[PDB]
């Protein structure tokens, strides 16, 4: 299998497919809890 | 067509421009926005604008050339579709308008917002100690208590708030098991490394690549909603991803996604953000006049009013079960 190891900054989005709309989008440079 | 596929492309163009412009003006490591929440609150407000005030709002929202009727009907249709596409995902899209008791607010403006945005309209005494907790309590109610305050204060001359709240709680189609989560290093944007709770699983996910990055699609519920992750390759940056994002690049990612067996490592993470979009971000996107004394909102009232603040707050938590996200946008007028 391919490795997809999120161990550095990433961009992410939450979308909906029937409308195509992006509900949320962002960038994570620091992990918080 | 223009009120379908073409408007979705312009909304996602607004999403990328809002992300790029926000990233340019803020210094924090994390950025998290809901362009849907911002455009919904501003489109309610836009129903009252005239002349250059309306033109500049439409420019910033990428809605130039659309009539109010078409923006409202599109917004209503989009909201209805998102609320019913997946009963196994929790979705909230709530709108409210709060205005100074005793002032006259034009009924066609109120009714357009009740109709196309399901706006809850309330005439309130802004001087009452009950009003700030009523507004913040509504935000908490519409975000599963994840955004408990949108305002810390109400200026003495407040006239109206137009508030949108978007809520999302999805369960991964393929959840991680908490017993597989391990402590592992994560390289921060500032170059330091931290130890995180790194979730792990091996499954079939949507995947693709291009020059800069790897892309993953992780579905929720009945697969209507998903998370897209953009992971820059070694030596590549998230700033470059953000700067090169547009409808064309986004379309290329979505169309390139193929089911692939992937070994996935993802940190449990949470972030909460707050913006004053009126300061620099909406002006850079072309919205200037509505924030000044020359703003014209004759659809709301005969009194000269303007937008004093556009407050945007967000929350997201990602864990082994799924994702919970929320956003509130409050447009303040005085
Ligand atoms: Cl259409
Ligand atoms: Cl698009
Ligand atoms: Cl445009
Ligand atoms: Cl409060
Ligand atoms: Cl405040
Ligand atoms: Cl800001
Ligand atoms: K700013
Ligand atoms: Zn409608
Ligand atoms: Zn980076």
């Amino acid at each position: 299998p391919i490795n997809f190891h999120i161990n550095k900054p990433f961009v992410f989005a939450i979308r909906e497919k029937s409308t195509g709309v992006i509900l949320f989008i962002g960038e994570i440079g620091e992990v918080k809890e | 067509g223009p009120l379908g596929s073409e408007k979705i492309e312009k909304d996602n163009a607004f999403a990328f421009d809002l992300l790029q412009t926000t990233r340019k003006h803020v210094t924090e490591a994390n950025v998290f926005i809901s362009p849907l929440s911002v455009s919904m609150a501003l489109n309610m407000t836009l129903n009252g604008a005239a002349g250059v005030t309306a033109d500049e709002m439409k420019t910033a929202l990428r809605e130039t050339g659309y009539t109010m009727e078409d923006i409202n009907e599109y917004s209503h249709s989009l909201r209805e579709a998102l609320l019913k596409v997946d009963p196994s995902t929790t979705i909230g899209m709530a709108n409210s308008i709060w205005y100074k008791q005793g002032e006259l607010v034009k009924e066609p403006f109120i009714l357009a917002n009740r109709t196309h945005y399901d706006a809850e309209v309330k005439a309130v005494d802004f001087s009452s100690p009950a009003t700030l907790p009523a507004i913040n309590g509504w935000c908490a109610q519409k975000t599963n208590d994840k955004i408990t305050k949108i305002l810390d204060y109400i200026p003495g001359n407040a006239f109206m708030y137009l508030i949108n709240a978007v809520y999302f709680k999805g369960i991964w189609v393929t959840q991680f098991k908490k017993s597989d989560t391990k402590r592992a290093p994560f390289r921060k944007a500032d170059g330091t490394t931290q130890e995180v709770n790194m979730m792990a699983q091996k499954s079939t996910f949507g995947y693709t690549t291009d020059e800069c990055c790897q892309y993953l699609e992780m579905d929720y519920g009945n697969k209507a909603f998903s998370m897209i992750v953009m992971l820059p390759n070694e030596g590549q940056t998230t700033r470059d991803v953000i700067e090169q994002l547009d409808n064309k690049h986004w379309s290329m990612i979505i169309k390139g996604i193929r089911p692939t067996q992937v070994s996935l490592r993802m940190p449990r993470f949470k972030t909460e953000c707050k913006y004053g979009l009126e300061k620099k971000i909406l002006p850079e996107m072309g919205m200037n006049v509505p924030f000044t004394e020359t703003a014209d909102f004759p659809g709301i009232t005969d009194a000269a009013i303007f937008i004093s603040r556009v407050i945007h707050k967000t929350f997201v938590q990602v864990d082994e079960e799924g994702t919970e996200a929320a956003a509130v946008t409050a447009v303040e007028m005085k």
